[PDB]
RNA sequence: UGGAGAGUUUGAUCCUGGCUCAGGGUGAACGCUGGCGGCGUGCCUAAGACAUGCAAGUCGUGCGGGCCGCGGGGUUUUACUCCGUGGUCAGCGGCGGACGGGUGAGUAACGCGUGGGUGACCUACCCGGAAGAGGGGGACAACCCGGGGAAACUCGGGCUAAUCCCCCAUGUGGACCCGCCCCUUGGGGUGUGUCCAAAGGGCUUUGCCCGCUUCCGGAUGGGCCCGCGUCCCAUCAGCUAGUUGGUGGGGUAAUGGCCCACCAAGGCGACGACGGGUAGCCGGUCUGAGAGGAUGGCCGGCCACAGGGGCACUGAGACACGGGCCCCACUCCUACGGGAGGCAGCAGUUAGGAAUCUUCCGCAAUGGGCGCAAGCCUGACGGAGCGACGCCGCUUGGAGGAAGAAGCCCUUCGGGGUGUAAACUCCUGAACCCGGGACGAAACCCCCGAGGAGGGGACUGACGGUACCGGGGUAAUAGCGCCGGCCAACUCCGUGCCAGCAGCCGCGGUAAUACGGAGGGCGCGAGCGUUACCCGGAUUCACUGGGCGUAAAGGGCGUGUAGGCGGCCUGGGGCGUCCCAUGUGAAA
């Protein structure tokens, strides 16, 4: 008939309730990185970064992205970002980003 | 379960006679002297050829009867010679002889195998102490196996005393009528305490 | 204790990939007499630094890739060509077995 | 997380446990590490005292736990004690 | 320290050479017989179906509650509100449910065994050590109102909580990027710029405990990879397009085409690919002179699976037996609107089959869950039950007792055989009553010292009044196969190629030591035989250990590819080879 597995699952919905939208707002604002560095404007992928990291050590905070996959999505990211950066663009403002 | 029945009929089967019933096998007849040699119908026909592996078949069978007791615990306990090592046959008719039963007859106690049985079963032997049950119960180099309490009260044990005296022990054998015990010792062999039959026969026949 | 081969380098055939053809000794766990046979890993070159038949020592290696692995190390002896030559003959031999 | 704790190897009442670091998470009756010690509630032959006094202190300083009546074979065993 | 053979083709012999048996072994089964006990082991076929019962919880030292209740606290009182407060039940909340457990269907694979690499990684739960706990704020249950449903239970608005969810700060340390430094596959220190913390409970209350945040280290486990070992069909000879390789990205804990883009064409094979058939591998077990042959229940290690197949979420850990969703198949429930179930967990049920168990007891021990503990759950586990199902232990009696009874079989009718056998004589005492009677259990707990090390104090038995010890005491189940050679055991009737026997040779065609029966003997003994099934014998795939003149067997001859295998001197190398030292080869 009934267990606890009824609330090991309803809570794993809830755990992946706030999971899932949080793991999407990382994907996003990379996604947003990506379209102003691409362009080539520092300033407000700048903005994007610091929030997108902050964001990505919330994931290693708990149960999501954990430890890695936080840190190789930061290096990748910064990584991609800085390649198109000094590629038509004065690499500026210094944010998540060394010198 | 020993047979049971009519076994110094084994005493003319084998050929000549075994100290087997006791007093009377071993009086004018165990049930020899009146007439030994094998009984059934053929009794005296005209005796054949027995093929070689049958002669050392006899012999094994032979031997198992003196010792009284079915071959099933007498192949485990022959492998247990292989097994302990010494020439094995030798250091086997010693840790059969080992056993209880007839450590009990030698050294004196019970006329007879059968009635050896029945006293140490009953615990009216004790072994260097406990009254030990279990007529296959080895013992070793120094254990003095006595009787029981009631039994310095029990009557054929007196006349086991009285009518045996003027009667050397199987030299291991230590007994005591001064209070009805009896040390064990050393290992016996093939003429320590010999026996009609021969050894390596039997050996050579069980492990083919 | 990375395992490490003894080797004649087959085929140059990929770019930063080489094919090794190992051999090794052996007995025989029941006739006795002694045995060998043929063992091809995969040798990483990232800069084409061997060629045909060039023995190098070859190395159990992080998994380079697709059945990959085993890159190298110290190159040994070149100009070998004739081991290369007699195992190509045997390759040719074996398009010469056929029931079609 | 790894456990020091007895298991049984004797006949059908006839106990007689060994005292064993194991991970735990490993069954009863199975592998272990350490053979390090063994004892019988029952006292068969006074032999009923066996604990790896050396590498069972340090054992339990690696970051260890034992069981119930080990705590208790330990106290006997002394591996606890410090003398004082 | 271990190794033997015989039957069998001839008028007769030697050699050859298959069929046969002596043997040990089994989770066995079958007929005949079958008493107590110990320990063991007991679905091998349907990975077919399963009804019922139990099998995963727990915590109020994480947080708001409805409901049984007490002081009844407020009520000057009412009607009943409400501080305290013993007890039930859901919730949010936290750890477990990824252990434990069953199965051999799959899988010929890095699955396993095995020796290592990981400068490519992951690791909550207990020890080390440094750094630590500023504030504000939000959601949904439970519960409030209303509704529909057979059940499954379901939708909508409304409520307060917290170690529940968050944002700025606090930043040893950590993470990224870009740079230097030594290292040399991503090892390690380091400079500039950004990001990451934290949660409170309980009291013996001003101090301790349980939990906390961060990193480094420990502990163990685990993934990833690699060398070698791991079954028959060559009447399976060519296999392949993510295929082989790269560069560049995704994804992962990370490596790797596992995946995508794109680009270069390789990748493999008689050293036996690709394909069919077959099976979970093993420490070992049984056999065997040895090598070897078989095989893997129980027990232990590793696999993989839950009726078959795909999937993802949660989470430190899973594609998750007894958690979810989906499809197919299948039974099952209902008032037919529509639903629930998965015992290859434990018992038990059902069919299959020649075959294999009680729908039992205790949480008293051990081990696992969680809890400050108290404590509770615990078919893991501990035990009783049923089966000669195997090993072992034991009993159905022990002593004298006849030139020998009676009965029964043989006869040359004198007797011979069963037979010390019997009856009896005494002795004991299977069973079985009266009594007493267990070990299997000292911790956690309480106090002394602080909860530290150490001391005393106290609860704890299923098994079972059984094991066991004392007294008392009754002669009290014996059967199965053989008896022509192999092979120990022969005479007598009936039967007359009919009835039959048979493992091979053959035995019966009216004198059978073979068939049935009967006397007697051999063997075995709570056992006896039968068939089955494997190893032996079988040196009959011969590596120790073989052969091919005529017995089975030399290619119709050449040729020469590969492979195999090589004369004599010298020294270098030290690859096989031998030795030396250790890690390991867990336990059993």
């Amino acid at each position: 008939r009934n267990l606890s597995a009824l609330k090991r699952h309803r809570q794993s919905l809830k755990r992946r309730l706030r999971n899932k939208a949080k793991k999407s707002a990382i994907k996003t604002l990379s996604k947003k990185a990506v379209q102003l560095a691409q362009e080539g404007k520092a300033e407000e992928a700048l903005k994007i970064m610091r929030k997108a990291e902050s964001l990505i050590d919330k994931a290693a905070k708990g149960s999501t992205l954990h430890k890695n996959a936080a840190a190789r999505r930061k290096s990748r990211l910064m990584r991609k970002v800085r390649q198109l950066l000094e590629a038509a663009g004065a690499p500026l403002i210094g944010g998540g980003l060394s010198a | 379960g020993r047979y049971i029945g009519p076994v110094c009929r084994l005493c003319r089967r084998e050929g000549v006679k075994l100290y087997l019933k006791g007093e009377r096998c071993y009086s004018p007849k165990c049930a020899m002297e009146r007439r030994p040699y094998p009984p059934g119908q053929h009794g005296q026909k005209r005796a054949r050829r027995p093929s070689d592996y049958a002669v050392r078949l006899r012999e094994k069978q032979k031997l198992r009867r003196i010792y009284g007791i079915s071959e099933r615990q007498f192949r485990n306990l022959f492998e247990e010679a292989s097994k302990k090592k010494g020439v094995t046959g030798s250091v086997f008719l010693g840790l059969l002889e080992s056993r209880l039963d007839n450590v009990v007859y030698r050294l004196g106690f019970a006329v007879s195998r059968r009635q050896a049985r029945q006293l140490v079963r009953h615990g009216h032997i004790t072994v260097n102490g406990r009254r030990v049950d279990l007529p296959s119960y080895r013992v070793r180099p120094g254990d003095e196996i006595a009787v029981a309490e009631k039994s310095r009260n029990l009557e054929l044990i007196r006349q086991n005393l009285e009518a045996m005296k003027g009667r050397k022990v199987g030299p291991w054998l230590s007994l005591d009528v001064e209070g009805m015990k009896g040390k064990f010792l050393r290992l016996p062999d093939r003429e320590d305490l010999a026996l009609p039959v021969n050894e390596q026969l039997v050996i050579e026949f069980y492990s083919r | 204790p990375k395992k490490v081969l003894t080797g004649v380098v087959v085929s140059d055939k990929m770019q930063k990939t080489v094919t090794v053809l190992v051999e090794r000794q052996f007995p025989h766990p029941l006739y006795g007499k002694v045995i060998k046979r043929s063992k091809k890993y995969l040798a990483h070159d990232p800069e084409e630094k061997y060629k045909l038949g060039d023995v190098v020592e070859i190395i159990e290696s992080r998994p380079i890739s697709k059945r990959k692995r085993f890159r190298v190390l110290r190159l040994v002896e070149s100009g070998r060509m004739d081991l290369v030559e007699k195992y190509l003959i045997r390759r040719q031999n074996y398009q010469s077995l056929s029931k079609r | 997380m790894v456990k020091i704790r007895l298991a049984r190897f004797g006949s059908k009442h006839n106990p007689h446990y060994r005292i064993v670091v194991t991970d735990a998470r490993r069954k009863r009756d199975g592998k272990y590490i350490e053979k390090i010690g063994y004892y019988d509630p029952r006292k068969t032959t006074p032999d009923w005292l066996k604990v790896d006094v050396e590498r069972a202190r340090y054992w339990l300083s690696v970051g260890a736990q034992p069981t119930d009546t080990a705590r208790r074979l330990l106290r006997q065993a002394g591996v606890f004690r410090q003398e004082a």
